[PDB]
RNA sequence: GGGACGCUACGCCGCGACGAGUAGGAGGGCCGCUGCGGUGAGCCUUGAAGCCUAGGGCGCGGGCCCGGGUGGAGCCGCCGC
RNA sequence: GCCACGCGUCCAGCGCACGGGGUCGGCGGCGAUGUCGGCUACCCACCCGACCCGUCUUGAAACACGGACCAAGGAGUCUA
């Protein structure tokens, strides 16, 4: 009845100063803010959800307008909660800042 | 000699063609198509060839004989097996393995004639 | 219920983007087409960054998928009923391909040979 | 050949070295040994404070 | 970055003669056989001296 | 001929054994044991006696056929595997289904299956779920025990009685089944006090609520 | 026929198979002598330490025989001289490893070339990762990996080296044939020190990498490794 | 004393190491144009060359083959020159 | 705990597998007039990078010279 995934947002692509990789997206899950909170996270499924123009087809549902980029929680970037994830297909730049969502089916517990 | 006249074919002749990537000859006796020393039906002095039947129905088996060598109007002789596809496959064995006649093509000549045999089948 | 193949690899590219020309985008005189620039300022000669990228060894693909149609067969040129014969062996790896001058007389009578001999046909329907 | 690490798959080790079954036969029985002593050390240690 | 020359990595030899004759290729053929399924040397110069110059197998007089 | 005994070394390291191979002889008691030293079928015919072959030759042979891969050892079949189990998912644990179409469900755990599979059943008059397989990963196993030790789970219930046949109706086989295991399960949850109204909840994430900060 | 060349087959494959059982009598009582070579070698140290406190003096260990030279820096400048003593240790790329024994004319080679290496005389231990997990052979002048014994025992079975123990005694242990045992072993090639370095530039005295850190290197060894 | 593939040997297969580049040098082009000797019982008014193309593709690349439109009369593949 | 198995004389088959590079003898769905797939090539949006080519020069993006655009032609050939 209610939600089953932590907010995320998408901060950005793992990238130098001059030079970014777009192939690893970083993430910030929120409410965690160090290092050793990120262990709970670490091979949660990730996916950015979108919607579109033109209908596609919805597994068990009538086709909607939706679409979806599925990922994987790879692991944990930086010092202050950040963590890194990896998708099938590089997340467009118009996700920046936007809000996706972190899974918890790949439970460890 | 079969070495001696490979060295002549293998790139003058009008049989070879060339073309995507890919080399074929056109030779009459030369089953798996393939330009290649052991599939050369003109090169070597003893030759399995396989054909299909004149009216569509069988296979024709090319023999070459070692008397004639400079006899090409009687150094070939065909014989016409039209049995079925069993006992097809099982003559052309018998006459390579059994009369020892260039036995590295034995299974050659079986993949060839399997196909004749398949293509001249009714088709679905 | 098309002719499958006896095998199908997975085809990997490692670049499937043109290699285009320097400076092709800002003039109609220079085409489309490769050339190595050989200029002693020029940007792309000496591999810098955000610039074109230039065709290298490391490009290729590999030699198991060379040549490799995406259904799985590699393509021969065929032009009368007579080429068709050669690939009835080569059945299940290569298929064929009729050529752009040949008449839609000759072309209908090509197709049912390979459909015959299961010889998979690149374009098949053509004229009609 | 794919060169296996003899630290981690066990039987590449053996391969190259068949006493190292016998030098992790030891370090097994020789430690769960040494840890059993640790454990009724202190198991009499509450003896001795207790009383 | 590894500090050796690729000045003379590649080793000038010749790997078959330069001739397109066809009878000296099948005595090459021969000799290829010889030399690798032998343990005679005498395959080895015999083959080595089948692809060379002619200037370099000068005419032995009588 | 006579009765095996079983492996008379236990077990001390995976690839390791207990007993040392001089100390395993004579353990063996090797010491004082040395030891030292079709397709054709004849068939009447109404003529004379035919000998036919069996497994005859092939009437077809493709064009062109693959070669034969190495071979591998320690690849085995998906029925063959090892079965592994979380520590926290124990008989009478409750669970909580994530990617079904009962989210936020709290189903109880019965046992685990041949494949790998959890057979999971809350009450069908609480939760609304049957006997329902799920696999182990997508589940968030909550610290909420009870006891199902004493409960008779049926045996002709398997993986094979939840696969899948091939619009679909309930049979009556799984009604009588359904409130056969319920009868036992539901006056044990009502010996916990308010556990009932536990498991007819939904689980959910509501705001400034995360799954790593909490404990469960 | 074929009546007694099918049982002399029998007899063929049974000699070798006798012969490795044999042999591997012999590898496993070579590496149990290895293992008790090192409780006397290890022990005595301590036993000779022990009682020369006792006795009120001092007990000076022996120099140590061998080190574990690592080169640091990159290849883009280099001093010819300097150049010419980082090949002459087959150190051609960074980070590469091998084993060098000591003595006046192994220290002076060091000497020139310290700001680019870092090196220090391993662990016992240390060896057995190096051996083990990045030991290549150099088996016709090819990088073949030490996947079995007869691959060194090709090459170094004429020293009394069959096995992978005996080539690790043999470079622990300074024996008669230490040339021979480490120019068979290609350099090393490690992999770049998880957790960061302290500084390239400088030597190890001076906060930074490069000279002789005489027993840290087996800490800089298992990040390497 | 009754049995898979192979081998255009200018072919196929296995090991290791390496891959910067101006002037400059060498090798390979089943890269491209034109004409000649051979060769494909080659293509062709049921449509050649040329041109256009938001299609399918191949080759790292020089470039090439099909799909569609226009066009009306020649053109191409391989071996050498 | 043991890489130790016999006698006298003289001084071998069955299965298991940290074992010469991955398999499943494992599964779930949707697919006829609105759905699936289509690297590239058509268009558009965003992030990062990114100065216009040729040439002379130690040094070019240069406030160093040629250069609006397009089609055709256009420069190491021949004799000794």
């Amino acid at each position: 009845s209610g939600r089953l995934w932590c907010k995320a947002i998408f901060a950005g692509y793992k990238r130098g100063l001059r030079n970014q990789r777009e192939h690893t997206a970083l993430l910030k899950i929120e409410g965690v803010y160090a290092r050793d909170e990120t262990e709970f996270y670490l091979g949660k499924r990730c996916a950015y959800v979108y919607k579109a123009k033109n209908n596609t087809v919805t597994p068990g549902g009538k086709p909607n307008k939706t679409r979806v980029i599925w990922g994987k929680v790879t692991r944990a970037h930086g010092n202050s909660g950040m963590v890194r994830a990896k998708f099938r297909s590089n997340l467009p730049a118009k996700a920046i800042g936007h809000r996706i969502r972190v899974m918890l089916y790949p439970s460890r517990i | 000699s079969a070495h001696l006249q490979w060295m002549v074919v293998r790139n003058c002749s009008s049989f070879l063609i060339k073309r995507n990537k890919q080399t074929y000859s056109t030779e009459p006796n030369n089953l798996k198509a393939r330009n290649s020393f052991r599939y050369n039906g003109l090169i070597h002095r003893k030759t399995v060839g396989v054909e299909p039947a004149a009216d569509g129905k069988g296979v024709v088996v090319v023999m070459k004989r070692r008397s004639g060598q400079r006899k090409p109007a009687t150094s070939y002789v065909r014989t016409t097996i039209n049995k079925n596809a069993r006992a097809t496959l099982s003559s052309i064995r018998h006459m390579i393995r059994k009369n020892k006649y260039h036995p590295d093509l034995r299974m050659a000549a079986i993949r060839r004639a399997s196909a004749i045999l398949r293509s001249q089948k009714p088709v679905m | 219920a098309a002719l499958r193949p006896l095998v199908k690899p997975k085809i990997v590219k490692k670049r499937t983007k043109k290699f285009i020309r320097h400076q092709s985008d800002r003039y109609v005189k220079i085409k489309r087409n490769w050339r190595k620039p050989r200029g002693i300022d020029n940007r792309v000669r000496r591999r810098f960054k955000g610039q074109i990228l230039m065709p290298n060894i490391g490009y290729g693909s590999n030699k198991k998928t060379k040549h490799m149609l995406p259904s799985g067969f590699r393509k021969f040129l065929v032009h009368n009923v007579k080429e068709l014969e050669v690939l009835l062996m080569c059945n299940k790896s290569y298929c064929a391909e009729i050529a752009h001058n040949v008449s839609s007389k000759n072309r209908k009578a090509i197709v049912e040979r390979a459909a015959q001999l299961a010889i998979r046909v690149t374009n098949p329907n053509a004229r009609l | 050949v794919l060169k296996k690490n003899p630290l981690k798959n066990l039987r590449i080790m053996l391969k190259l070295n068949p006493y190292a079954k016998t030098m992790r036969r030891n370090t097994i029985l020789r430690q769960a040994r040494n840890h059993k002593l640790r454990v009724e050390r202190a198991a009499a240690a509450l003896a001795a404070k207790s009383d | 970055g590894v500090d050796i020359r690729h000045n003379k990595d590649r080793k000038v030899r010749r790997k078959e003669p330069k001739s397109q004759d066809i009878y000296l290729r099948l005595l090459v053929k021969l000799y290829r056989f010889l030399a690798r399924r032998t343990n005679s040397t005498f395959n080895q110069v015999v083959l080595k001296r089948l692809f060379m110059s002619r200037t370099n197998r000068p005419p032995l007089s009588l | 001929k006579g009765k095996p005994h079983c492996s008379r070394n236990p077990v001390l390291v995976r690839g390791i054994g207990r007993y040392s191979r001089s100390a395993m002889y004579s353990r063996k008691a090797l010491y004082k044991r040395k030891y030292a030293a079709l397709a054709t079928v004849t068939k009447p015919v109404g003529g004379g006696t035919r000998v036919v072959k069996l497994r005859k030759m092939p009437r077809y042979y493709p064009t062109e056929d693959v070669p034969r891969k190495l071979l591998s050892h320690g690849k085995k079949p998906f029925s063959q595997h090892v079965r592994k189990l979380r520590a926290s998912i124990t008989p009478g644990t409750i669970l909580i289904i994530l990617t079904g179409r009962h989210r936020g469900k709290r189903v109880v755990f019965l046992k685990q299956l041949s494949s790998g599979l959890l057979l999971v059943t809350g009450p069908l008059s609480l939760n609304r779920v049957p006997l329902r397989r799920t696999h182990q990963k997508f589940v968030i196993a909550t610290s909420t025990k009870i006891d199902i030790s004493g409960v008779k789970i049926p045996k002709h219930l398997t993986d094979a009685y939840f696969k899948k046949k091939k619009k679909y109706e309930i049979t009556e086989q799984r009604k009588v089944d359904q409130k056969a295991v319920d009868s036992q399960i539901l006056p044990k949850i009502k010996a916990v006090p308010q556990l009932q109204g536990y498991l007819r909840s939904v689980f959910a994430l509501t705001n400034g609520v995360y799954p790593h900060k909490l404990v469960f | 026929n074929f009546a007694e060349l099918k049982i002399k087959r029998l007899r063929k494959k049974f000699a070798q198979k006798m012969l490795r059982k044999a042999r591997r009598k012999l590898i496993y009582e070579k590496a149990k002598h290895y293992h008790k070579e090192y409780r006397q070698m290890y022990r005595t140290e301590i036993r000779m330490a022990r009682m020369a406190r006792k006795a009120g003096n001092f007990y000076v260990p022996a120099e140590p025989k061998l080190a574990f030279v690592i080169r640091i820096r990159g290849i883009n400048g280099v001093s010819p001289k300097v150049r010419k003593v980082l090949q002459l240790l087959r150190l051609r790329q960074i980070f590469n490893g091998t084993f060098v024994k000591l003595n006046k004319a192994s220290i002076n080679m060091l000497r020139i070339v310290e700001p680019y290496i870092a090196w220090g005389y391993p662990n016992l231990k240390s060896v057995n990762e190096l051996i083990y997990k990045r030991g290549y052979g150099k088996i016709n002048k090819k990088r073949i990996a030490l996947t079995d014994n007869t691959l060194i025992a090709r090459s170094l079975g004429k020293y009394n080296i069959i096995c992978m123990e005996d080539l690790i005694h043999e470079i622990y242990t300074v024996g008669k044939h230490f040339k021979e045992a480490n120019n068979f072993l290609w350099p090393f090639k490690l992999s770049s020190p998880r957790g960061g370095m302290k500084k390239k530039t400088t030597h190890f005295v001076e906060g930074g990498d490069a000279g002789n850190r005489e027993d840290q290197i087996n800490r800089l060894i298992r990040r390497m490794n």
